């Protein structure tokens, strides 16, 4: 057919999905296809992980990552991480795997059967990629998608049975979040944050209030800059400083995209909060840490140290780990850092057994899933959730990172027309003067 | 005569399942 | 065209010794440890 | 014409695979070396040499399968299977190493014959015979570190084993016992490996980011010609990028493709050089100014005396399993341990 | 673990996640029956 | 420590701000081919 | 015209004999300020106490070290990932004293690489080039980043970055062995391979272009004066190179296109250093190489020792040693 | 009413295999286009008021 | 090109399949056999998983004599026996 | 074995879909 050969189109087959570039009806096909792809991994992935899930045994000792992402949002647990129900996971990869089987549906039909140019059919949806007025539209549309779905999280930690709160007393329990912080000063002040050590940026986001509040700042902010794109055309400084292309605009989400991998990342490896560490397992410094203090109790029945700025810490190499915050260290702490005399008569037992569990499992492993140190047997089958969720994000965000300087510089030489190479009546150095 | 792509098709098929049958192997 | 040809030598010196040694190292995969 | 004619004419005969003079010494020993290789790791085990199982038929996967060298016994014998040591019994002699020596003679006579086949397919096709050149650095190192090296140290024990995990050990037995790093020739050794990887990456992107465009489609592979007589890409605008990024840039291609030959085939002869030396222990180990001053100051630490440290470490524990002819029994006190340093 | 009424089909979700993998492959078989055009 | 941490960032910010405003100054308009 | 459009149109010169560009106006200042202090802190910095345990390790010239041992010492256990200006230290003997020259030279080269790159594209754009080299660039950055940046991120302090010296670097791969097993991570044994195929293929390409030079001088004239800087016609032919190559292995593993033969030049070790520079990044996370201790179990119960596991046995040793 | 679930969910996956194996080949085959239409509408119909089923099914066993 | 049949011509050749129906399995069926019966244990001397180690020993079976080495693990295989 | 036979079944969808519009000839 049209464009799918190389003598037409110009690709050959390993690049042959930019044969789809100016065809916006088989370019939607694969789109929605492609969504239905990712929401077909969630719901199977969903059943693969219950079909497999022992309720009693904690999450991140059986290999979990996207039942724990559904207990956070407070479904199905109850005080301390236990799983009271497994029905509602089972409710989210069912409906999952349905969606992806009508989205399939809708991208199988745009890709073969549906129109290949959607621009005579709806000039609503028709659109040039040149066309600025036309991409900042389908920008707010999508703007306001996105603003709706994180008032969807604020809807949910708010009326509809709130969220799991790893800071709530007694060991966490899920808790609908009453007062948001909707104060700007705070919202910002995440993101003015350094992003070095004890600082951590918008990763050391510390309680649920703070969670909730930026996700309504995030939806409000998102509605309005997608209406604000709805009613107005790109400025001129704008339309000088980008190439307006369709690999252009792919450059600039790849970009974005290997951007966001790296910090969730960093929020899957720091963050306990939004990444329960009953659920996720300890992160590193928090299982260091929890070695530290019940091999205190050990020997109470020394780790202390001073810190550069002053400040009672945990002694040996855990010293890197002293800007660690945990809901079972943190009524241990007190003003001058850890209160000695509050360890040996304020000791709770949900304490100490979080913290014997999180020495049993730090995040440490082999790519053949085996536990402890790598010099070590293999008669323990662990490797942390957090471990396995920021390797492949670091991975999945540096390719990103190489795809979006492909697609730049590809887009660049593209728009001023020297993608296929020098022409050789033309060339530009030639004229240039020699440098010496 | 059999067409080529079926060849190929056939010929990974039996490389992927000498290879599961290997990794098997290696898990039991 | 011929058969009995060099390419066919060295394409069944490597190719027959492939195959027992695959099927032994099968065999050895359905070994009890 | 002559019997010697007859069988030159056949044995040069355009073919798929070509043949040749040098075939009749490359083909036998290159397929037997390989056989060997594929026997030993698949069935043939290391128990009586070094105590180590080493084939699929014990369990070993394919990172730790290996034909092992035979045992510190024999010596630097030539273990051939009608010797002394086996007396014709294919089971003693696969169970003794004689299968490393096979595999290590057959390699070194076939690699041999496949610079012989460079040499005589240069003649024939009429190119100069600089990629025999390029490959006497794989020989060399080959030669250095299968015979020569094991040659110098007291058998062929100490040589390394066919496989993945066997070359492993071998790596972390040469940092420990002749601190490796340390030697300038393995540091020329691996400025040419590294420094090759460069060439051939900067030099492969350099081409496919200056071509001209000599085709209309996106795809420029199919711009290219192989009979062309023109240059694919434009060495005038590479070298004006590369003077203003890097400050220097080949200006001459002949130079250009010399240097990428030159480079890692100087490095791997370096780092054959080195492996002699460290045949006959003359190791580049310490330096003596630094092992003086340590003994007089207990205070300085430099990451040289860690590194001395570290190697201590990995010969007192690794001794006794990997050199078991010995009978080294460490005594759990005598380890070094760092919280006793 | 599932909710019993689905424990018969049990292997088939055992087998499920693995299904989008399959579509690269598939590409690349619909293209070997093209010629790589 | 202060007026060097001043120094450094008031250095840090204006190589920082011609970097933004020359990468805003009409980047792709300098090329040899087209603008 | 305006001072800012003369600066601009001097920045983006192409007649400048080294290109500037925007990316270099970040680049050139990061990159002088770390070369300067990395050549101040490799002659005459006092020892470093990397440990946080008061046992300094002296990596500097002037305090009794050579070339080979000599290290620019990284900064402090006690410091972890904090942030460690010279304003943040009381002193400059303190700064010093913590390792804080290792994080000044480390994010001003990081910061100045990653322009490197930028600097690359831009001249690429500038002459009317595929902007693809720095895509190429990007495998020994990523490298940099996960061995200064990366690893000390996901260990949790910068003193387990790599040292900025010859045996600094060396005790950095043993350490890393011994806690990691990298030489059973496949990622690292891509890398290997990226490493080792590209100095062959590297090797392969420069012998086969040499052999098949055309004859254009004479046998006391160098060969290199053959070819003239910006000739047209090829200085060698491919076809008798192809034939060559082809009767060496077979016909069919053999490049007719040059094109296609020098992508492949360039994809192989880019695309193995990505490999083993995610490889570094993951078992920074703790993601470690194949263990494989005891895989070899008697019919008794016995363990039957490999070749695993005498790397674990040196591992052992290395790690009881590096600690404490 | 447990055997009644199974049945319908066996005849779910059934469908929906029918539907994955014929829709893309009804897509792409312009010749008997009218009465493939006709089927992946009745199959659709059929899909979405099995999956209504299942769902109400589930909720009795 | 050379003179030989095209690999691909070869491949998808009716009597190519034919014949390699046959040889393959014949072969394949040839290891399995030479390791399922336990043939490649007596022919490359490999000890078997309860061969390792003597009833009584446990002691690794090092050869410890250049000449003495072929009696050595006969010593070795008697003394399991 | 019902977890083989599975993936075999789920395996043999696709190319025979690929099968069935190649041999009933339409735009593949
Ligand atoms: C366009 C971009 C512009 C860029 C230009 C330069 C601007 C700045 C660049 C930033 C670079 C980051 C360096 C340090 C990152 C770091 O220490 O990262 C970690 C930090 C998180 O910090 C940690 O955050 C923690 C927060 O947790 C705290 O709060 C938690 C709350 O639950 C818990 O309670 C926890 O216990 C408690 O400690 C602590 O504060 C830690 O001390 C602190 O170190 O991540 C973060 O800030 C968030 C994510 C950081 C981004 C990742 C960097 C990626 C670099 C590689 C790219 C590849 C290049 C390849 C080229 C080819
Ligand atoms: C020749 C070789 C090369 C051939 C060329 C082709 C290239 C790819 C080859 C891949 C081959 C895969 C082999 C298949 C077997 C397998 O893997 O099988 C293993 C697992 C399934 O096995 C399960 O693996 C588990 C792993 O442990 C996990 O689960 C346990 C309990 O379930 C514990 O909780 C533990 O903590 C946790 O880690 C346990 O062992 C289970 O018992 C076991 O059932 O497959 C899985 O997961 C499947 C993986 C799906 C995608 C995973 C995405 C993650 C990517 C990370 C990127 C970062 C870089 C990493 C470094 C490289
Ligand atoms: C997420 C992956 C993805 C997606 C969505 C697409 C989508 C698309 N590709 Mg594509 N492609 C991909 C990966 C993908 N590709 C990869 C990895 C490669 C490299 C091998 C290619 C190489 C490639 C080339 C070379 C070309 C395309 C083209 C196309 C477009 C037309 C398809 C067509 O006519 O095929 C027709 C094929 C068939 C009819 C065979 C059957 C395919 C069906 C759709 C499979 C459906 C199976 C599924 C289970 C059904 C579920 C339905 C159920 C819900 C009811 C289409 C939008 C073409 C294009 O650009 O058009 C102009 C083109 O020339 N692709
Ligand atoms: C949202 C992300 C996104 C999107 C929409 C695109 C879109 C596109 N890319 Mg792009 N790319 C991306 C991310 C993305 N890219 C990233 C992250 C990288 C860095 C690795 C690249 C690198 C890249 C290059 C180098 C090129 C493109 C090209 C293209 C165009 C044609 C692609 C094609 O037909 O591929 C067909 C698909 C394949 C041939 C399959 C590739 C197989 C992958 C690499 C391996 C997958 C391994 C898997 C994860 C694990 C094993 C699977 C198992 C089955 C064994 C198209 C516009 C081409 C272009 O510029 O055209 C204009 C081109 O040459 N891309
Ligand atoms: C991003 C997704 C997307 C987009 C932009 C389009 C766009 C289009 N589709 Mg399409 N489609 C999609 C997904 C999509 N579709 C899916 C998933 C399916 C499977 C059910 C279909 C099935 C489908 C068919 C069968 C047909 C189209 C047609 C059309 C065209 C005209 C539609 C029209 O006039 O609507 C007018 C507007 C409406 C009818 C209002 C729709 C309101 C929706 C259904 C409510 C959704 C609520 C909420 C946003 C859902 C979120 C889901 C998300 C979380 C996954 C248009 C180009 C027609 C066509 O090509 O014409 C020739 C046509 O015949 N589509
Ligand atoms: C997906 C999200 C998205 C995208 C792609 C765009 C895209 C665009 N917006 Mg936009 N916008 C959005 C969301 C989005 N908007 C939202 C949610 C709002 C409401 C707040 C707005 C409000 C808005 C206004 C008011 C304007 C735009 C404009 C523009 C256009 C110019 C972009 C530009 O040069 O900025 C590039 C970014 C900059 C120049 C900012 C300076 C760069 C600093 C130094 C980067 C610092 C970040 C650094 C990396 C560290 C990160 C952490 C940091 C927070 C501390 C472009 C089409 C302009 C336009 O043309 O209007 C039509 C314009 O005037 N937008
Ligand atoms: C120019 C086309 C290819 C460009 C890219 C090549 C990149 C490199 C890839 C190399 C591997 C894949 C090859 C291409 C593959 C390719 O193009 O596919 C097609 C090609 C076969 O095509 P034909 O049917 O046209 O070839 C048969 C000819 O004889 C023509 O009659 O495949 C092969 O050559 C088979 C390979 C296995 C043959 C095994 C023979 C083993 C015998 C012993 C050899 C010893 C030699 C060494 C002596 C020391
Ligand atoms: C265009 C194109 C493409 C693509 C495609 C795609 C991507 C598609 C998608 C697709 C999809 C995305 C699909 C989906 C489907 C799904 C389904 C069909 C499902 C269903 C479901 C069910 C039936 C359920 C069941 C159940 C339940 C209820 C629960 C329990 C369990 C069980 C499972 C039993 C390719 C690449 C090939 C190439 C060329 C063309
Ligand atoms: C939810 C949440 C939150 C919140 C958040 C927020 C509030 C956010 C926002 C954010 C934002 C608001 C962001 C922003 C960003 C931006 C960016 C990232 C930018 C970029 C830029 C660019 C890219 C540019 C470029 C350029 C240059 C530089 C020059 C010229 C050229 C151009 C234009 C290219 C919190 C944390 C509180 C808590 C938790 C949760
Ligand atoms: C949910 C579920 C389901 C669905 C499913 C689906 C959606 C499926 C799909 C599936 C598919 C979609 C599949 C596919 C497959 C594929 C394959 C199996 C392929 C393979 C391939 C190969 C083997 C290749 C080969 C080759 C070539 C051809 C070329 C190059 C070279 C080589 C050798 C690589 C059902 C309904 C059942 C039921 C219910 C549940
Ligand atoms: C020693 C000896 C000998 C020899 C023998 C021989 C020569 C043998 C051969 C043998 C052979 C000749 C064998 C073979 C084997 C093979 C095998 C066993 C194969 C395997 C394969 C696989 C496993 C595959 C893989 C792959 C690749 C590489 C790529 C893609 C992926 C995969 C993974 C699929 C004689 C008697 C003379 C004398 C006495 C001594
Ligand atoms: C860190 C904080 C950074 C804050 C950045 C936010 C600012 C957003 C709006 C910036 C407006 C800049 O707008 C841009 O400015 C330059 C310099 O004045 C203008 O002027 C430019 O014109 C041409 C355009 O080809 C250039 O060759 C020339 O060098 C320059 O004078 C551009 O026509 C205008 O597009
Ligand atoms: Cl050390
Ligand atoms: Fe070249």
């Amino acid at each position: 057919a049209t464009n799918r050969d190389q003598e037409s189109s110009g690709f050959a087959w390993w690049a042959g999905n930019a044969r789809l570039i100016n065809l916006s009806g088989k370019l939607l096909g694969a789109h929605v296809a492609h969504a239905g792809l990712i929401v077909f991994w969630a719901g199977a992935m969903t059943l693969f992980e219950l079909a497999h899930f022992i309720p009693e045994k904690p999450m991140y000792e059986q290999g979990l990552i996207l039942i724990p992402h559904i207990a956070t949002l407070g479904w199905g647990v109850g005080p301390g991480g236990e799983v009271v129900d497994t029905f509602p996971f089972f409710v989210v990869g069912v409906v999952h795997l349905i969606s992806s089987a009508v989205l399939g549906f809708g991208g199988v039909y745009h890709a073969i059967r549906g129109p290949e140019t959607l621009e005579e059919y709806s000039s609503f949806f028709g659109y040039d990629w040149k066309d600025k007025n036309k991409m900042t539209t389908i920008l707010g549309f999508h703007l306001i998608v996105l603003g709706i779905g994180a008032l969807l999280l604020v809807a949910k930690a708010m009326f509809f049975g709130g969220l799991y709160d790893t800071w709530a007393p007694g060991g966490g329990d899920v808790r609908v979040i009453t007062n948001p912080t909707l104060d700007p000063r705070v919202i910002f002040g995440y993101l003015l944050k350094s992003p070095f050590g004890g600082e951590g940026w918008i990763v050391s986001v510390n309680n649920l209030e703070d969670v909730v509040g930026g996700h309504i700042w995030i939806g409000l902010i998102c509605i309005a800059g997608g209406i604000w794109h709805i009613l107005t055309t790109p400025f001129g400084w704008a339309r000088r400083a980008f190439i307006w292309s369709g690999e252009a605009y792919l450059s600039y989400s790849l970009g974005a995209l290997s951007m966001m991998g790296f910090i969730a990342t960093c929020f899957v490896w720091f963050n306990n909060t939004v990444y329960p560490s009953e659920f996720y397992g300890p992160t590193g410094p928090e299982a260091s840490q929890a070695q530290a203090m019940t091999f205190l109790i050990r020997d109470q029945k020394k780790y202390l140290m001073r810190s550069p700025t002053g400040e009672i810490i945990f002694g040996g190499e855990t010293m890197r780990f002293w800007d660690f915050r945990g809901p079972w260290l943190e009524p241990l702490r007190g003003p001058n850092g850890l209160d000695l005399n509050k360890i040996k008569n304020d000791i709770q037992p949900w304490q100490e057994r979080r913290a014997a569990e999180y020495m049993t499992h730090a995040p440490l492993g082999s790519l053949n899933s085996v536990g402890g140190v790598a010099t070590e047997i293999n008669s323990v089958n662990f490797v942390s959730p957090r471990s396995w969720l920021a390797t492949s994000h670091f991975v999945l965000a540096f390719f990103f990172l190489v795809g979006h300087l492909w697609h730049a510089g590809r887009a660049r030489a593209a728009a001023a027309g020297f993608e296929k190479g020098i022409d050789r009546e033309s060339e530009p150095v030639l004229s240039m003067p020699s440098l010496d | 005569r059999i067409p080529l792509w079926i060849v190929a098709t056939v010929a990974g098929m039996g490389v992927i399942v000498i290879v599961g049958l290997f990794f098997y192997g290696a898990y039991a | 065209y011929p058969i009995f040809t060099v390419r066919w030598v060295a394409v069944h010196t490597l190719a027959v010794p492939t195959i027992f040694f695959l099927g032994a190292i099968a065999a050895m995969q359905f070994i009890q440890r | 014409r002559g019997w010697f004619d007859i069988l030159d004419d056949w044995l040069k005969r355009d073919r798929f695979v070509f043949v040749g003079w040098s075939g009749i010494l490359l083909f036998p020993c290159a397929y037997l070396a390989l056989g060997g290789w594929l026997t030993g790791t698949t069935f043939v085990t290391s128990w009586y040499t070094h105590g180590l199982a080493s084939s699929y038929l014990e369990g070993c996967n394919f990172l730790t399968v290996a034909v092992s060298t035979p045992a510190n016994s024999m010596g630097h014998s030539l273990l051939l299977l009608w010797g002394p040591e086996a007396q014709g019994d294919f089971t003693r002699w696969c169970q003794l190493g004689g299968l490393w020596t096979f595999i290590a003679l057959h390699g070194a006579f076939g690699l041999i014959g496949f610079m012989l086949r460079q040499f005589e397919i240069a003649r024939l096709v009429g190119v100069r015979p600089y990629n025999a050149i390029a490959f006497s650095a794989p020989i060399a190192v080959f030669v250095s570190v299968f015979l020569i090296y094991p040659l110098g140290q007291s058998s062929w024990f100490f040589a390394p084993s066919f496989g993945v995990a066997a070359i492993f050990r071998f790596l972390l037995f040469f940092q420990g016992f002749h601190n490796w790093t340390l030697n300038p020739f393995h540091m020329m050794g691996v400025a040419g490996v590294l420094g090759g990887a460069l060439l051939c990456a900067i030099h492969g992107a350099t081409v496919e980011n200056t071509l001209f465009q000599d085709g209309e489609g996106a795809s420029t592979f199919r711009a290219f010609n192989p009979t062309q007589a023109e240059e694919t890409y434009s060495m005038v605008t590479a070298n004006r990028f590369w003077s203003q990024i890097f400050g220097i840039a080949f200006s001459n291609k002949r130079w250009l493709h010399f240097f990428m030959l030159f480079v890692p085939v100087t490095g791997l002869w370096m780092s054959a050089i080195g492996v002699v030396g460290l045949a006959l222990n003359l190791r580049s180990y310490d330096f003596i100014s630094q092992e003086i001053r340590a003994a007089e100051d207990p205070e300085f630490e430099t990451f040289y005396t860690k590194n001395l440290l570290l190697n201590e470490g990995i010969r007192a524990w690794m001794a006794p399993q990997d050199q078991p002819h010995e009978n080294f029994v460490f005594p759990e006190e005598v380890l070094p341990r760092g919280n006793a340093l | 673990k599932l909710p019993e009424a689905y424990a018969i089909f049990d292997p088939l979700v055992d087998v499920l996640p693995v299904i989008p993998v399959l579509f690269l492959a598939l590409a690349f078989v619909w293209q070997a029956a093209v010629g790589f055009r | 420590m202060e007026t060097l941490k001043i120094t450094v960032y008031i250095v840090v910010t204006f190589f920082v701000l011609l970097f933004v405003f020359g990468f805003l100054s009409g980047d792709p308009a300098r090329n040899p081919k087209r603008k | 015209a305006n001072l800012w459009e003369r600066f601009c149109n001097w920045v983006t010169s192409t007649d400048n004999r080294l290109y500037v560009g925007w990316f270099g106006v970040i680049m050139i200042p990061t990159l002088l300020a770390a070369t300067i202090c990395f050549v101040i802190a490799f002659i005459a910095a006092p020892p470093v106490d990397i440990d946080g345990i008061r046992e300094p390790v002296s990596g500097s010239l002037l305090y009794g070290n050579n070339i080979i041992t000599g290290a620019v010492v990284p900064s402090s256990n006690a410091i972890g990932l904090h942030f460690y200006p010279i304003w943040e230290a009381a002193s400059l003997d303190e700064w010093l004293y913590n390792g804080g020259p290792y994080q000044l030279i480390i994010f001003h080269f990081l910061l100045g690489a990653s322009c490197y790159m930028g600097r690359q594209w831009e001249l690429s754009y500038r002459l009317g080039m595929r902007p693809w080299i720095c895509v190429a660039y990007s495998a020994p950055l990523a490298s940099a980043f996960a061995v200064f940046l990366i690893y000390p991120i996901g260990q949790g302090s910068f003193s387990d970055g790599m040292p900025l010296g010859i045996s600094g670097t060396f005790n950095f791969m043993i350490v890393f062995q011994a806690e990691h097993n990298i030489l059973m991570h496949p990622f690292h044994q891509l890398g290997v391979a990226g490493v080792f195929g590209g100095a062959l293929f590297c090797a392969m390409h420069g012998s086969l272009v040499t052999s098949s030079l055309i004859r254009e001088t004479t046998e006391t004239e160098s060969a290199n004066y053959g070819y003239k800087f910006g000739q047209e016609e090829e200085t060698y032919n491919i076809v008798a190179a192809h034939g060559y190559f082809g009767r060496l292995i077979f016909q069919y593993a053999s490049f007719n296109n040059s094109r296609s033969l020098h992508f492949f030049l360039a994809a192989w070790p880019v695309v193995g250093v990505w490999f083993t520079a995610l490889g570094i990044s993951t078992m920074a996370f703790n993601l470690n190489g194949f263990n494989f201790n005891h895989s070899v179990i008697d019919a008794k119960g016995n363990v039957i020792n490999t070749w695993a596991d005498i790397i674990n046995r040196a591992n052992l040793g290395m790690e009881v040693m590096h600690e404490r | 009413m447990t055997i009644l679930f199974q049945l319908a969910l066996a005849a779910l996956v059934i469908l929906s295999f029918v539907m994955v194996i014929g829709v893309p080949v009804a897509y792409a085959s312009p010749q008997d286009w009218d009465r493939s239409k006709q089927l992946i509408f009745l199959g659709s119909g059929l899909w979405i008021a099995l999956v209504l089923v299942v769902g109400v099914l589930n909720f009795f066993v | 090109t050379t003179g030989e049949r095209p690999f691909s011509d070869i491949i998808t050749s009716v009597r190519y399949w034919v014949i390699h129906s046959i040889t393959i399995p014949a072969l394949f069926i040839a290891g399995w056999l030479f390791v399922s019966t336990g043939l490649a244990y007596d022919v490359f001397g490999t000890p078997r998983p309860d061969s390792y180690y003597a009833q009584e020993q446990r002691s690794i079976p090092l050869v410890t004599d250049r000449f003495e080495a072929k009696q050595q693990v006969e010593t070795f295989l008697e003394q399991l026996k | 074995i019902a977890q083989l036979t599975m993936i075999a079944m789920i395996g043999i969808a696709g190319p025979m879909i690929i099968f069935l519009l190649a041999v009933r000839r339409g735009n593949l």
